[PDB]
């Protein structure tokens, strides 16, 4: 259950799912 | 076009110092106290008396800050330094020293602060027995029209203690306690004249006459 | 990374706070409950229970029960008072260690009525009226029963109905009072006189003793909890 | 027309208008408001009607004149003798201050009314004297100059302050009206309850303050009358007492 | 452990902050509201209410009552200019100690019209007619009746309008003007002028005074909340 | 409204229990305690109020330390952190300030470094009967011999107190302050205020004193 | 008392960063706005308007 | 913030707190660190802790 | 989004709107 | 109001 | 988007 | 509460319930 909080894609978590 | 920060809310709903004291680190009865008055300053005592009953929370906030005062000692390292400060409601057992039993606050609320951290703060109640928070009072503590005139007939507001929890240190350790009322939530009534004459007291409206504006050369003047 | 702010009163340990806490013993089966009697809800609950008022104060009776008697006797005057104590409940000696004082002073304001039942321990031959008054403030203390007449008050019989309650009501500018005293939170005054005098038959005792009760009304509530007074310490006990 | 209370029915009226203090009419305590459990007594006609208290001079030298509002009534009548017997009292008051002059005089008056009109003293170091707060069916005046220092209770009576430290320039946010003796006789507020709380103590606390300050002085030229009279009257209006007992001053 | 990352602003006590704080005194029953007269909700309420103006700053007058005297007389002459101030509510000894200067001498910005009320404290047999005039800036302050003519202006007659109200109009370049003395945000000059010499008969004074108000309009605003400079202290007050 | 005279509102605020100090030199320099509830006086007479109670606790720890002399050069500290370790009735007890018992691997502890927030920590009723008791009118033996009161029933085990870093050139003191908050509150059978000072943590043991202050007449106002 | 966990990064300043503070100006008025001629959006609408060549640089 | 020379013996410091202040055109104006117009009864001020 | 945290009104932000 | 433990002893006051 | 602030001030950039 | 914030099953809760 995980969302983003910031604008830019770069900011987001790894591709680990 | 909007009188929106006009409101008595926005008016009065800044934090501002009311009263700030200081205590040492070992000295001997180290511990600061102070009676709960509006009075003791100048801005926020003109702001609330632009109107003369009031209603309202509070946020208090407290900034305490503390710095090293001389020692014979060589290099003194400070551990870090914690405070409490101690409300006694009128009536309740007062400390008369820095290791009383009174510092239990079994009841009585107090707060544990440790320097370096955010500032503590805290909001309160409306704590009148009337109706609303009187900014004056034409009228004496006496039924005999006696003994006190003015607004510290009706102040019975309880003191404030301040400690540092923290003690014994190789080097003395002096801390200022500043605190900060904020009105949340103002009610107002009775508007009545700025304050024009310097204060003089904080007991009473007690004023040395001083001119009604400043002065120009002549009528048609620019 | 949730994007945060610290505010002001983070760091802090506020005695009356009311934040959750990680408990220590997860999973602790606590032992079942039981319907124990007597179960306390409220301190007005107990401040409602009538508790015997010391109204002779005086130094010799303070240490023995004769601080509960208020004397009475067959006199040969008219309108003699019987006793007269202010409405302090949490600041004078006569109420401030009742039940009810011992609660107020816990607290900072009180605000309601107060139930002082008086019981008449004579000899059940004795005969006699008294005037319970309660004087609102700002006339002094009633000097003779012609001044309590003019105030708050009641025709006792003590031969009718052996025990009488007197309840002083809530008279005050303000809505709550400072247990403490304030001369702006005045109180009152309540005294006693004789309405016509102890008449005894032939072989009985003249001198009989009258007990004095003290709980709160319906309409009575604490505010601004504070420590007490009374109970203070020097070294941890041990 | 008139207004007509209690027995008495001042008719001093010409269309004109009633500043009616902070647009309340005074009005008894509702039961959701009080506190005082026993049973008010409401005199009514007997208090509720018009004590016209002593008049004063106006001179071209006046300053100005004030009166504690339940110590000027402290004395007249029976509004003064339920004072006297009830520890809580709760009052409006409809005031009416006549000054009638020529129409070759000239002047004007402020009339104001102030809520807690606490007082300063000349020495800062104590707070007046009750007595020189206070005037019995006898207004107190203000002084045309600053009162000395040495003075150990006195009232801080210079005009241009109020006896408040504020501008007396400013006195007109309390209820007001003006006695423009070109263009006026007299004026009339009706004032309601202002207090804190429901009831308080009448010789305690004296809730209002009259206040006559002559603005522009009176003038006339030589020939016209030079007594100048200003006469206060005064009627309490929906007047409650709560707390019988005895008495005292 | 719910992941988080705290931005700057953290631990930061900004005077003016509106964060929620936890209640030392939890569960306190507040004393109930009563309706009391008089009820504010903006200081604009105040700001509209009429005050006196002293008009006459003379070092003289000020510490009496003569400084709100406007001094008028019977005159040989006509236009002989009565009064003349700028029109800055918040800087001029004029109006910054009016109710509209102290209310605006704690905001930096204001905007809107304002009230002069005039009212003729003579004699009811004095006659005459006089020349409100407000002048924007631009122009030096008004010189003769013929220069102050041009700008807003008012023809009052004294003897059927004992009081007269100018609305002095908000003609600015800017949507707001500084409460502070500022050449950019002028304002304008206030004049007053014979427009028809004081008549008055036998035997009655020839020299009058007028009075000044000052109030807001509907149209009346105030921005950017700051400390009055009128208020000092060197000491804590006791 | 009574709201502030419940028994929850009267209880549920932190009380200082008990501090004891321990210092950074020697191999004794930890602490240790015995849970009571009456070492302190306010919290105690607020109990005694009733006879039986039950609730929750949530347990604050106010720790200060203190720098204590020394006769070396440049005394540079770094942070001090501390050990709170609770051991139930029967568990193993720490002899030295290096013993075995402080791996905790199951008796709780909290591990608090100075200069944050103080820590705190919940408990649940803890108790062996449906209850706490404030008062005990009976002994701990069947022969009504050995011990008389409440400190037959008192058994919540000890608190022990260290500090986990390595002591340098220079001591260092420090005082813990235990603070309870009952939570949770249930009471029963209210009994009279105390009215005589404590002089005992153990018993009732007091010595007698007057029923209240003093005047001069019945009449004196 | 909420679990959190401060990941790295916290009371970190970055220049770039696009966070919402308190306002120190609460309920500020602000002045309306006003159609202004020629109001920019990107830099770009500047970068395609020509603009005169210094093609003879010569240090003369 | 940073340590000065200083000529006595063991400069043991603690935290450092600062106060920003912002006088709009036209208040009261600090003549010294210890003025009345630090109260801020209506100026906005931060008051901000060193280390965070 | 204005949600309050605490039990009292007292610990409420100001009634800025 | 909600309850972020699995234990009761974790929850504030009973207000 | 979720403003925690009562000013619009106090909002992010507009860059979407 | 019915949450966990990290992609990996080993970084939740013990199984109390
Ligand atoms: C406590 C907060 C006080 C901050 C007040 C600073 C206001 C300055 C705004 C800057 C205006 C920029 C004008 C420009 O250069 O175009």
């Amino acid at each position: 259950t995980n969302i983003n909080y910031y604008k830019d894609a770069a900011s987001n978590s790894a591709n680990r799912q | 076009h909007s009188r929106s920060e006009s409101s008595i809310e926005n008016f009065l709903c800044r934090a501002a110092c009311v009263y700030y004291a200081t205590y040492t680190n070992n000295s001997e009865k180290g511990y600061a106290e102070w009676v709960i008055n509006t009075r003791q300053v100048a801005q926020l005592r003109r702001k609330l008396e632009l109107f003369t009953y009031l209603r309202f929370d509070l946020e208090l906030t407290f900034v305490i800050t503390s710095a090293q005062q001389p020692s014979t000692a060589t290099s003194v390292d400070a551990p870090v330094q914690t405070h409490q400060i101690m409300y006694v409601p009128p009536g309740g057992p007062v400390p008369t020293k820095v290791t009383d039993y009174a510092w239990q606050t079994s009841t009585n609320p107090s707060v544990f602060w440790t320097e370096g951290n955010a500032p503590p703060r805290m909001s309160i109640p409306f704590i009148s027995i009337g109706n609303a928070y009187s900014c004056f009072y034409d009228g004496w503590t006496q039924f005999s029209r006696n003994g006190v005139y003015g607004i510290n007939t009706l102040n019975n507001m309880g003191t404030l203690y301040m400690r540092h929890v923290n003690e014994a240190g190789q080097g003395p350790i002096k801390s200022t306690v500043r605190i900060y009322f904020k009105p949340k939530h103002v009610k107002a009534w009775v508007p009545r004249p700025p304050r024009l004459c310097q204060y003089e007291k904080q007991k009473n409206v007690n004023f040395t006459p001083t001119g009604v504006t400043t002065t120009r050369v002549g009528i048609t003047t620019t | 990374g949730l994007p945060v702010m610290t505010t002001p009163g983070s760091t802090q340990f506020l005695t009356s706070d009311d934040f959750q806490s990680p408990s220590a013993m997860p999973q602790f089966d606590v032992t079942p409950e039981m319907q124990i009697p007597g179960r306390v809800n409220n301190l007005m609950e107990i401040a409602e229970v009538d508790s015997v008022v010391p109204v002779n104060n005086t130094e010799a009776n303070v240490n023995s029960l004769k601080a509960y008697q208020i004397p009475v006797q067959s006199n040969s005057d008219n309108g003699k008072q019987v006793f007269g104590f202010p409405l302090q409940p949490g600041a004078n000696g006569v109420l401030n260690r009742t039940l009810l004082g011992e609660i107020l002073n816990y607290y900072t304001h009180w605000s309601g009525s107060i139930k002082l039942t008086f019981m008449f321990c004579g000899s059940a031959m004795a005969t006699g009226k008294f005037l319970l008054a309660y004087s609102p403030p700002g006339a002094g203390v009633p000097k003779n029963r012609k001044d309590a007449m003019l105030g708050t008050h009641v025709i006792w019989d003590v031969g009718l109905q052996s025990s009488c309650v007197l309840c002083v009501p809530w008279i005050s500018q303000t809505h709550y009072r400072y247990v403490v005293e304030d001369e702006y939170t005045a109180a009152g005054y309540i005294t006693c006189w004789y309405q016509t005098n102890i008449v005894v038959p032939a072989d009985v005792q003249s001198s009989c003793d009258i007990l004095c009760f003290v709980s709160a009304c319906n309409d009575f509530s604490v505010r601004m909890l504070k420590d007490t007074p009374f109970i203070r310490q020097d070294t941890f006990y041990q | 027309r008139s207004i007509t209370l209690g027995n008495s029915t001042i008719t001093t009226q010409e269309c004109a208008n009633v500043v009616v203090g902070y647009g309340v009419w005074p009005e008894y305590l509702k039961d959701n408001e009080a506190t005082a459990e026993d049973q008010p007594t409401q005199p009514d006609v007997a208090t509720c009607r018009f004590y016209t208290l002593e008049s004063v001079q106006w001179m071209k030298n006046s300053a100005g004149w004030w009166w504690k509002l339940p110590d000027a009534l402290s004395q007249m009548g029976l509004f003064g003798q339920n004072m006297q017997y009830h520890y809580l009292g709760r009052t409006g008051y409809t005031i009416h201050v006549q000054c009638n002059a020529s129409k070759f005089h000239q002047g004007c008056l402020l009339v104001v009314c102030v809520p807690e009109a606490e007082m300063g003293c000349s020495n800062l170091n104590n707070t007046p004297e009750f007595a020189e707060l206070s005037g019995g069916d006898t207004a107190r005046m203000f002084t045309d100059t600053q009162i000395g220092e040495t003075n150990s209770k006195k009232v801080q009576t210079a005009v241009w302050n109020a006896g408040m430290g504020v501008g007396v320039g400013n006195l007109t946010i309390y209820p007001h009206q003006w006695i423009n003796l070109r263009t006026n006789n007299s004026a009339t507020i009706v004032m309601p309850y202002i207090n804190s709380v429901p009831m308080d103590n009448m010789f305690r606390h004296n809730n209002l303050t009259l206040m006559i300050i002559p603005f522009v002085p009176l003038n006339y030229s030589e020939g016209s009358s030079p007594y100048v009279p200003i006469t206060v009257t005064i009627a309490p209006m929906c007047a409650e007492y709560n707390g019988l007992r005895l008495a005292s001053s």
